[PDB]
C-alpha cells in the first residue's frame, strides 16, 4: 500500500490494454496454425431443408 | 376453404383412402375424427412429437403437396362413421372446418 501518493492514472490512454489486445490476437493465430485446414470444403453444396414433417 | 369429401365407400377387409385438400396445409397438420351418430368424436390420430404420429397399427398418414392422405388398416370392418377434417390457418389463428366423408 502506497501512502501520501496521488499518481494520475489513465484508462482510455493506457497501453496495457493495447498490449493485451495485440497479445490475444497473436495468441489465437498461434494456436490455430497447426490444425486441419478446410480448403477442399469449398465445393458446390447441394442442400435441402431439414425434416420438419 | 378446405375441401373434405363427404361420400365415399369401400369393401370391408380392404384398405381405404381419406383425403382433405386445402392451401393452408403447412402450419396446420390434420384432424379427422369419426363421430358415430349422436356420440362424441375421438382421436383419429394424435401428435406426440414434432416428427410423426402414425405409430399405432390401426392407422397411418401420408403427406402430399396439398391433399393429405389418411391411410387406414387392412380390415375396414366394424368401425364405420363419417370422418371429418380440421386444420388451422397460417397465422396460427382460426381453425378451418370443411366436412368429411361418411363411409359404408
Ligand atoms: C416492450 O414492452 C412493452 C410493454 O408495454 C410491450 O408492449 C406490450 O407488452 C406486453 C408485455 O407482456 C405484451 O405481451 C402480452 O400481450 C397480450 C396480447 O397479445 C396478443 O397479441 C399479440 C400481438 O400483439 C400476440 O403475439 C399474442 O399472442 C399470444 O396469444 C396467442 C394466441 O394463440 C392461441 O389461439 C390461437 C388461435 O387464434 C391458437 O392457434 C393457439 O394455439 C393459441 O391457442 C399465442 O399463440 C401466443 O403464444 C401468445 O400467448 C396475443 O394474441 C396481453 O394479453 C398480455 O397481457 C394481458 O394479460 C395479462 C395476463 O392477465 C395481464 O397481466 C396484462 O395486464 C394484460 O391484461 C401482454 O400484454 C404486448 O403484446 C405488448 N404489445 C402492446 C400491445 O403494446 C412491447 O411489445 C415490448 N416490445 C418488445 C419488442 O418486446
Ligand atoms: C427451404 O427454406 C428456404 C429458406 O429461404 C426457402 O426459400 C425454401 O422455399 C424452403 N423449402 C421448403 C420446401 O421448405
Amino acid at each position: 500500500h502506497l501512502e501520501n501518493v496521488t499518481e494520475e492514472f489513465n484508462m482510455w490512454k493506457n497501453n496495457m490494454v493495447e498490449q493485451m489486445h495485440t497479445d490475444i490476437i497473436s495468441l489465437w493465430d498461434q494456436s490455430l496454425k497447426p490444425c486441419v485446414k478446410l480448403t477442399p470444403l469449398c465445393v458446390t453444396l447441394q442442400c435441402t431443408n431439414v425434416t420438419n414433417n | 376453404e378446405l375441401t373434405q369429401p363427404p361420400s365415399v365407400s369401400v369393401s370391408p377387409g380392404q384398405t381405404a383412402r381419406i383425403t382433405c385438400s386445402g392451401a393452408p396445409l403447412t402450419s396446420r397438420f390434420t384432424y379427422w375424427y369419426r363421430q358415430k351418430p349422436g356420440q362424441a368424436p375421438v382421436l383419429i390420430i394424435s401428435r406426440s412429437s414434432q416428427r410423426s404420429s402414425g405409430w399405432s397399427g390401426r392407422f397411418s398418414a401420408s403427406w402430399s403437396g396439398t391433399t393429405v392422405t389418411l391411410t387406414i388398416r387392412g380390415v375396414q370392418a366394424d368401425d364405420e362413421a363419417d370422418y371429418y377434417c380440421q386444420s388451422s390457418d397460417t397465422s396460427d389463428s382460426y381453425k378451418m372446418f370443411g366436412g368429411g366423408t361418411k363411409l359404408t
